[PDB]
């Protein structure tokens, strides 16, 4: 039966669903590289953890090639269409829409970018087509599976947004959750994944689906068009890079703020050796909030899309800034008022935004 | 939101997070065929004005960390997890649990973490020690009366030395960890 650790000797999978693991063990099994294989996760995940990610959704991929040993993210990050707005969240008081309404809205749903992005990747380093890859949850979406407490959860959880669209007909069977146990099936999604086999991501960004879905979101109240979809193409991002303990770390750059928040929060609690307090000491707990009070406060002050807003990464990162934030920790009284520092000072221009409290 | 990771035979890695934000995203399915849409704008900030401030054609501030930790130019190491801004305090928890602790990967993933971005947002899991938390709480911290799960880190160990490959899944979701042999 399934493990939540395993070894093995010729690769490895390791994904939140037994499914969906299962699916990509079985593509490298069967000859394929792990592109291949991650491919055939994403759509498998998308049938079978259907609340987590999707087609309808992005991501970032990262990839180290095994054979020109070089590392990419092809990033799939959704982009907000031509008819959004930096207002479009407030009300007609200037007062943000509550997140929990603002949440079910069309002005909320991006231009999709998964399917274009394992496009991507198998063009690049595929070794089995779409067609092969997506086959498998072709059938899991068509024939079903078993739903698990969990996602009989999440389904109970979310009726309430689910009951207000088509999404009813799949999760709220008649008018009930479909309970652990049922079988869920995706007749429709198997439809859609049936097209993108024989007709490609066209299937997908341009024709019916693509008026359909952008005809939707304008009834639910965005701006989504036909050619925000046309317009739409993944982004090939570099890693940012880090030495950390003798390792180096490939992670993730803007648009996300992980990569470099990961990174500020390691230089920083290296002037604390967290080690050489025990594992569940208050002092290392300790060290590790007031470091993540100074760096989420520095990601609220500078992080956004590059392509658009000056981040300025390398100030964020450099030693002498990293002292300063390290300087303002102390091990014995909490800062009561963390707040962002100055990149700026150790790093050239200035940013082209303000600073700007959220509610 | 979901994280899965995949190492083969010829040294290709793959850290990938995906999403569609919210759990069911906006709940809105193309009718007739079946896609969930995602609500990642709502990652932008609703006040305009900032860096993340919505702008046509612009990407939402995502917290997504897939991430590769290489040792000697060969990968050794994937870690990446879902979670929201939380994504950013799990992957870096199971590095140092992984890397300056030296625990054993699994245990890495299990220590039980917490995630606090400002002085009014504050989890823990299970396992930080009560009296730990009665500790911070007494110096001005916030942890509250009870514990959640914090991420969900799916993770591979690639050991060059006996060429051979670790799996992990977080004990947070029912996922799967499968070696592949031959
Ligand atoms: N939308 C979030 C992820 C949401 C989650 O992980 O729950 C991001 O891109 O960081």
């Amino acid at each position: 039966e399934y493990k939540q650790v395993d070894v093995g000797k010729d690769g490895m999978v390791a994904t939140a669903h037994p499914l969906a693991s299962e699916i990509g063990a079985d593509v490298l099994k069967k000859g394929g590289n792990a592109i291949d294989a991650a491919v055939a996760i994403q759509f498998a995940l998308n049938v079978t953890e259907p609340m987590m990610s999707g087609i309808g959704g992005g991501g970032f991929m990262m990839v180290y090639d095994g054979k020109t040993k070089d590392t990419t993210i092809i990033d799939s990050r959704e982009r907000a269409p031509a008819g959004a707005t930096p207002d479009m969240f407030l009300d007609e008081n200037g007062k943000a829409i509550p997140f929990s309404e603002r949440v079910t809205k069309g002005t909320a749903v991006g231009v999709p970018g998964t399917l274009k992005g394992l496009e991507e990747a198998l063009d690049k380093w595929g070794t089995r087509s779409m067609k092969q890859l997506i086959t498998p949850s072709i059938k899991l979406a068509e024939k079903g599976f078993p739903i698990d407490s969990v996602l009989a959860e999440a389904i109970s959880d979310y009726q309430e947004k689910l009951s207000r669209t088509a999404a009813k007909d799949v999760f709220l069977p008649n008018g009930e959750p479909l309970k652990e146990g049922d079988t869920l099936i995706q007749k429709d999604l198997a439809k859609t994944f049936k097209l993108i086999r024989s007709k490609g991501t066209d299937a997908f960004y341009k024709g019916k689906f693509a008026k359909t879905l952008s005809d939707t979101v304008q009834d639910f109240g965005g701006s989504m068009t036909e050619k925000d979809l046309e317009n739409y193409d993944i982004t090939i991002d570099e890693p940012i890079w880090g030495d950390y303990q003798g390792y180096q770390i490939a992670t993730t750059p803007p648009p996300s703020s992980g990569g470099i928040f990961l990174l500020q929060m390691l230089k920083i609690l290296d002037h604390f050796n967290l080690s050489q307090y025990d594992v569940r000491s208050w002092e290392k707990y300790q060290l590790l909030a007031e470091t993540m009070h100074l760096s989420y406060a520095d990601r609220a002050s500078y992080a956004g899309d590059p392509e658009f807003v000056n981040v300025p990464l390398k100030g964020l990162l450099h030693p002498d800034y990293i002292k300063e934030r390290q300087q303002l920790i102390n091990l014995d009284q909490v800062n009561k008022k963390p707040k962002a520092g100055d990149p700026w000072k150790y790093q050239e221009g200035s940013a082209n935004y303000k600073q700007v409290e959220q509610p | 939101t979901t994280h899965f990771t995949v190492a083969d035979r010829w040294g290709n890695v793959v850290s990938y997070t995906t999403t569609i934000e919210q759990l069911f995203g906006t709940g809105i399915m193309v009718p007739d065929y079946g896609v969930i849409l995602n609500n990642e704008l709502t990652d932008f900030d609703a006040i305009p004005g900032g860096a993340n401030e919505v702008q046509p054609n612009k990407r939402p501030l995502s917290s997504m960390t897939p991430t590769i930790l290489f040792k000697d130019d060969k990968p050794v190491l994937t870690v990446g997890s879902p979670g929201g801004a939380t994504i950013i305090s799990s992957v870096l928890q199971t590095i140092l649990y992984h890397i300056e602790y030296g625990m054993e990967l699994k245990a890495a993933v299990e220590e039980p973490r917490i995630y606090t971005n400002s002085m009014s947002s504050y989890r823990y899991e299970d396992g930080v020690p009560k009296d730990v938390l009665s500790k911070l709480n007494g110096m001005g911290h916030k942890f509250g009366t009870s514990p959640v799960d914090i991420g969900n880190v799916q993770s591979i160990s690639i050991d060059h030395e006996n060429g051979t490959f670790k799996g992990v899944a977080d004990s947070s979701r029912n996922g799967a960890a499968i070696g592949i042999n031959l």
